[PDB]
């Protein structure tokens, strides 16, 4: 049976655009019903890497389970959670993606972070995250203290280092910075490692699924 | 240059405060990869709308963009005199980037009479064998005017050239120069040099003239 | 913040190579996120994209011009350049340099220049440059109306375009009209610049036009005296 996304795009649904919350829960589906120009997608602008592939891999799913891979209340004792954005407003108030967590400095430091997850389930786990690129060096230091940060994401079948590039993009939804979104499928028995000293839009909810 | 960008109309005229819409149609679906530029005479082209609908920093909120796929619209609400310009759409979907042919937006305003001035040749220029007589029409609307040179009450032709400024960004008028060029020899065999100006804003034609040597 | 300035306008001989440079201020041309672009507009036509270059080595040129186009980046001068071989009159145009910011969610790579220079006019001709001769258009009784007088400068017999005209070194802007040039039968260009001023200022205020003809590195000032 088709997956009805209403006014949301796959990106808005899978990242957890706050306006995509009322979507009814589904454990299986075949074919995703998406409008030609969905109103609610990447509310904070950025590049969604490998997006068409992700759309194809999620077109038919037999089992789908969202779980809190990095629980908000216990995973980030050394960092704060940003106030989100007006670009991702819900009910006239600034908010952010439900499935991601915008980490910011705690006090005068953004401490180095290392967070890992072992796929204890017997299904593949879809993990999503982002990398923030501020428009100015003032916003970079205001949020993350250090001027030159890195993000590192490594599994047994994934390894990538991300470097924020500070510059004004054309304004999109009143935002000249960007958050680039990435994902990988974590096979059972594999471990994913997140390392960063700034600019990490951390996973909060991941998805254990069986494709096809 | 394979994605053809077709704008409609190619030129329009509207009054201050009017709502203006410009349409852009690519030869194929470009999703939202569509930008709108504004180009004023002598100035750098300016990005107003990015990716179909995103207003850029410092651009007045009276500009907005809408559309996707194969139909896009730039709207100027409450058109202002400084909005005189040529507007281009540009697709960023396929390489090479391609622009529409442009839409020239002119301002409709009330009729304004030209003030008329005439300038005899300077002595320095006469010291070189050529006499240029310049007739000036300052700040008029509409653009259409008729300027006839009269030399000893004889209508001239073939020896004058006209130039017209672009529309003024503040008062939306035009200005015009008519330059009669003669050799110093031809210039000295005549006495009365007159510029006759006909324009909707003048109830009767206005003549400015001088007598050579006066 | 960022400023871009194309090299001075002027002539290129047919079949020879056009060379233009763009001076960049405010950011580094080595930055990985910025791309550097050239666009041109032939007289009375629209905009034609020429191509882009990244410092990281990514380039793309319009297939309509690819074989003739070479772009480069000069990190020591913080500039980038365009070279166009085998030019014909089809290459006479205003050339704009521009910067964009890589933004793959909303633009193809290198395809959205959002900060442009004002452009420089390149004329493909086998003729020689000629500086202008500047003559005064003096205010007189034939140039008054009642609290307003008109004066100006006649800028005659130059090649190629363009000429820029200022008044009193840029202090006088209100009421100035600098007309588009007309092509004369001699094949040289001519224009006039005029200004309307309070006639009460005639005997006291000084009026001088500054005529710049960059294609010949000529700058000329003419004082317009009442007469
Ligand atoms: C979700 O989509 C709706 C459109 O259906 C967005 O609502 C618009 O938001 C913009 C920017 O705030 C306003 O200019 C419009 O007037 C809004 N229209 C309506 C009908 O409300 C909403 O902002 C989107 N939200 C997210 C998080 O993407
Ligand atoms: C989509 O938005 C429209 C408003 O334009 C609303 O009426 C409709 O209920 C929305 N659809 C869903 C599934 O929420
Ligand atoms: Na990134």
């Amino acid at each position: 049976a088709p997956l009805q996304l209403g006014n949301c795009s796959v990106a808005g649904w899978i990242l957890g655009n706050p306006e995509c919350e009322l979507l009814i829960s589904r454990e299986s589906w075949s074919y995703i019903v998406e409008k030609p120009n969905p109103e609610n997608g990447t509310c904070y602008p950025g590049h969604f890497a490998d997006y068409e592939e992700l759309r194809e891999q999620l077109s038919s799913v037999s089992s789908f389970e969202r779980f809190e891979i990095f629980p908000k209340e216990s995973s980030w004792p050394n960092h704060t959670q940003n106030g989100g954005s007006n670009s991702c407003s819900h009910n006239g108030e600034s908010s952010f993606y439900k499935n991601l967590l915008w980490l910011t400095k705690s006090g005068s430091l953004y401490p180095n972070l290392s967070k890992s997850y072992a796929n204890n389930k017997e299904k593949e786990v879809l993990v999503l995250w982002g990398v923030h690129h501020p428009p100015t060096i003032q916003e970079q230091t205001s949020l993350y203290v250090k001027e030159n940060a890195y993000v590192s994401v490594v599994s047994s079948h994934y390894s990538r280092k991300f470097t924020p590039e500070i510059a004004k993009r054309p304004k999109v939804r009143d935002q000249e910075g960007r958050i680039n979104y990435y994902w990988t499928l974590l096979e059972p028995g594999d471990t994913i490692i997140f390392e960063a000293n700034g600019n990490l839009i951390a996973p909060r909810y991941a998805f254990a699924l069986s494709r096809g | 240059g394979d994605i053809v960008m077709t704008q409609s109309p190619s030129s329009l005229s509207a009054s201050i405060g009017d709502r203006v819409t410009i349409t852009c149609r690519p030869s194929q679906n470009i999703r939202s990869f569509l930008n709108w530029f504004q180009h004023k005479p002598g100035k750098a082209p300016k990005l107003l709308i990015y990716a179909a609908s995103n207003l850029q920093s410092g651009v007045p909120s009276r500009f907005s963009g809408s559309g996707s796929g194969t139909e896009f619209t730039l709207t100027i609400r409450s058109l202002q005199p400084e909005d005189f310009a040529t507007y281009y759409c540009q697709q960023s979907y396929n390489t090479p980037p391609t622009f529409g042919q442009g839409t020239k937006v002119e301002i409709k305003r009330t009729v304004a009479a030209p003030s008329v001035f005439i300038f005899p040749p300077s002595d320095e220029q006469l010291k070189s064998g050529t006499a240029s007589v310049v007739c000036l029409l300052n700040n008029f609307y509409p653009r259409e005017a008729k300027v006839q040179w009269k030399v000893d009450n004889a209508l001239q032709s073939g020896n004058s050239q006209e130039s017209v400024t672009e529309q003024d960004s503040k008062d939306s008028t035009y200005s015009l120069s008519s330059t009669l060029t003669l050799s110093k020899a031809d210039y000295e065999k005549h006495k009365v040099y007159a510029c006759e100006v006909t324009h909707q804003g003048l109830s009767s034609p206005v003549t400015k003239s001088f007598n050579r040597g006066e | 913040q960022v400023q871009l300035e194309e090299s001075g306008p002027g002539l290129v001989k047919p079949s020879e190579t056009l060379s233009l440079t763009c001076s960049v201020s405010g950011v580094s041309v080595t930055s990985d996120i910025y791309y550097w672009t050239w666009i041109r507009q032939p007289p009375g036509k629209g905009l034609e994209w020429i191509g882009y270059i990244f410092y990281n080595g990514d380039t793309n040129y319009n297939p309509s011009l690819k074989s003739r186009v070479t772009m480069s980046i000069d990190t020591s001068k913080n500039e980038f350049s365009l070279r166009l071989t085998s030019v014909t009159a089809a290459d006479t145009a205003v050339y704009f340099c521009a910067r964009g910011t890589e933004d793959l969610g909303y633009c193809s790579s290198g395809s959205c220049p959002n900060h442009w220079g004002q452009g420089t006019l390149v004329t493909v001709s086998s003729a020689s440059t000629k500086g202008p001769s500047v003559f005064p258009l003096a205010p007189s009784s034939k140039s008054t109306s009642g609290g307003t007088a008109a004066l100006g400068c006649l800028v005659k017999d130059y090649f190629p375009e363009p000429v820029t005209v200022s008044w009193n070194s840029g202090a006088l802007t209100s009421g100035v009209h600098t007309f588009p040039a007309v092509l004369q039968s001699s094949g040289l260009y001519s224009l006039s610049s005029v200004v309307t001023v309070p006639s009460s200022s005639l005997g006291t205020q000084t009026y001088i036009c500054n005529v710049n003809h960059k294609p010949s590195n000529t700058k000329v000032d003419k004082r317009v005296e009442p007469k």
